[PDB]
């Protein structure tokens, strides 16, 4: 059964880990790709964990299909759209999808990626045809879709284009600066090249999140909050071993973007300890249920909210709340923030 | 200034294979293959480029800008069914669901600071039909106004006539300019 079967509101899912094994598989053959399967299915386990191993075993995923992807324009407006789709097919309302940009180009990128030959498509482009793909969808498939570019942790140079890009692309979808990759590289929320860029963003009106606290300590929510100045934490477990932080985060009313199917698979959370959301729950803190990457976890948006039901008795009272604070923190605009909310508000049944 | 021109991906299209013999002259019969794709079979893919004319080099290689096919249309196969320039800096293109009931129109816009085309998807325009298949072959070809700002194109009402409608580039509906038992 649709563990909550009402309209949902996702604020944390990456286009990079949402993509359709049938649509990777056709850009394998079309350009010669090589790839570790031939079914459809048969990828997705490739693909896919089920055992929750850990931060390396789990970036190693994206190198089996990226190279089929990336730099191939027709395939990025296609699995921009098709997400929209599946989105729809989800409980959603209303998405906010993250990928980086850099990650997709094949020309103008600092270490090209993907070990791929150069180069034809600009991250700028790539930005533009997702934009469209998305724009496509939301017509279609009937779901408000906005976007967030990832600038990644381990390379600040991209940084100051991201922010770029976030700037211009303001009116095509791009709401907001993301800070993904790897948190434990020592020191990285402080390379000159991302806290200029968020600086920007904050001086240019772009909204902000970053991840950090998932896999990291307390700390690197600290750094990001104080000096990148995130509006918004993607997963933040780990910031409650720092009751003070915590607090005043609690106080300034911060957003916690999490993703409970992720936290068991990534190992970011050790299934021995109570799961660092019923304490949210509990606390009556700010924050949203996410899927992060489904394509990997084998997941929809309904495994996120199936797990929180069963294994820490979640209610739809909850259920309700939290999707009510996803669309408050959302980044969009005053004006369709409030529609948004009256969507939910009249799906349930509460005072608008 | 602009050439735009499609290519054509005929790679897995099958052939058909028939004898051809002649002038008596010739001693054995000669077999013309043809890439030709039955009902059902390999169709060919299709891409569509714009170069411009005025910057080209003789020391590099022609920049041939592509314009890909809308979302909608990527997820199987599909055509390119019309093209039609609209202003100096404006091109429209049709494209046709290879389920040939829906079909969608790009418009699109040359872009100073990128050198690529825009295709405001705001500026899309859907078509389709429940009865049968979209157009008398084809999607009909519009007729822009000077500033391409509109265009008239026949499309068939909901008596099921074919008559001129009347559009606006961004506006998502169009007014029919006659109707009629004809
Ligand atoms: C017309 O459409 C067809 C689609 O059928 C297409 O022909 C295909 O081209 C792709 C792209 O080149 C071919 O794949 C290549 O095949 C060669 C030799 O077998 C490979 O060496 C190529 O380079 C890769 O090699 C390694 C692969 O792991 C790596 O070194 C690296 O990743 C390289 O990319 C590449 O695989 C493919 O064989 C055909 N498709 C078939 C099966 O017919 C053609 O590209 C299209 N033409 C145009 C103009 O679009
Ligand atoms: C034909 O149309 C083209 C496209 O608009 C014109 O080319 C532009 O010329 C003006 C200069 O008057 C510039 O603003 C643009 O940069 C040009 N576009 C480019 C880069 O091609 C042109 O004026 C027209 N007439 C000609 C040259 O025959
Ligand atoms: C243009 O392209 C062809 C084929 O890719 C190549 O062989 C040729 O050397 C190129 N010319 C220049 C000027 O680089
Ligand atoms: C197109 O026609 C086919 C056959 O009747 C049908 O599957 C489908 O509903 C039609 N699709 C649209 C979008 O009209
Ligand atoms: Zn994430």
């Amino acid at each position: 059964t649709p563990a909550f079967d009402k309209p949902k509101v996702e604020l944390h899912v990456h286009l990079d880990g949402a993509i359709k094994p049938e649509t990777i598989l056709y850009y394998g053959k079309r350009r010669g790709i090589a790839l570790p399967a031939d079914t459809p299915e048969e990828l997705l386990n490739i693909i896919g964990m089920d055992k929750p191993l850990t931060l390396p075993d789990f970036l190693a995923k994206f190198d089996y299909y990226m190279p089929a992807i990336a730099g191939c324009r027709d395939a990025i407006k296609r699995i921009a759209y098709e997400f929209v789709e599946m989105k729809a097919k989800d409980g959603v309302v209303y998405v906010e999808v993250r990928y980086s940009p850099h990650l997709l180009a094949n020309s103008k990128v600092e270490p090209i990626p993907w070990n791929q030959a150069e180069g034809d498509l600009t991250p700028d482009e790539v930005v533009s045809l997702v934009n469209q793909g998305l724009q496509e969808g939301e017509r279609d498939f009937g779901v408000k879709v906005r976007s967030i570019l990832c600038c990644m942790r381990h390379q600040p140079s991209w940084s100051s284009e991201v922010v770029e890009l976030c700037k211009k692309y303001r009116e095509q979808t791009v709401v907001a600066i993301d800070l993904a990759g790897d948190e434990t590289i020592e020191g990285s929320s402080l390379f000159p090249g991302h806290v200029q860029a968020y600086a920007e963003a904050v001086k240019s009106g772009v909204h902000r999140t970053v991840h950090a606290g998932e896999v990291g300590s307390a700390n690197v929510v600290k750094e990001a909050v104080d000096t990148l100045k995130t509006e918004r934490l993607g997963h933040g477990y780990h910031t409650l071993e720092d009751t003070t932080l915590y607090n005043r985060l609690r106080q300034e009313n911060m957003h916690f973007e999490i993703c409970p199917w992720s936290s068991y698979l990534t190992g970011a959370w050790k299934p021995d300890t109570e799961h660092a959301v019923i304490r949210f729950k509990n606390d009556q803190v700010n924050y949203s249920l996410n899927t992060d990457d489904p394509l990997i976890f084998k997941s929809t948006l309904d495994t996120d909210y199936q797990m929180t039901k069963k294994d820490m008795g979640f209610t739809e009272e909850e259920f309700k709340r939290l999707n009510i604070n996803a669309a408050k923190s959302s980044f969009l605009p005053e004006d369709e923030k409030k529609e948004l909310l009256d969507l939910l508000y009249k799906a349930y049944r509460m005072p608008s | 200034t602009f050439l735009a021109y499609a290519q054509f991906n005929d790679t897995e299209v099958p052939l058909i294979e028939y004898s051809f013999y002649s002038d008596e002259s010739l001693q054995y019969p000669k077999t013309v293959r043809v890439p030709y794709p039955k009902a059902g079979a390999v169709n060919p893919t299709v891409k569509f480029f714009v170069v411009n004319t005025d910057s080209l080099s003789s020391v590099t290689n022609a920049t041939s800008i592509q314009i890909t096919a809308p979302a909608s249309m990527l997820i199987g196969d599909h055509y390119l069914c019309d093209v039609t320039w609209a202003t100096q800096e404006r091109i429209s293109l049709q494209w046709l669901r290879r389920i040939q009931n829906y079909s969608v129109m790009d418009i699109c816009d040359y872009d100073e600071s990128s050198g690529r085309w825009n295709c405001l998807v705001a500026r899309q325009h859907i078509e389709m039909s429940t009865t049968g298949w979209v157009g008398r072959f084809r999607p009909s070809e519009p007729h822009f106004t000077l500033d391409g700002n509109s265009f008239y194109k026949i499309i068939s009402n909901e008596e099921g006539y074919r008559h001129i409608c009347y559009f606006q580039i961004d506006k998502k509906d169009c007014t029919f300019i006659t109707k009629g038992t004809w």
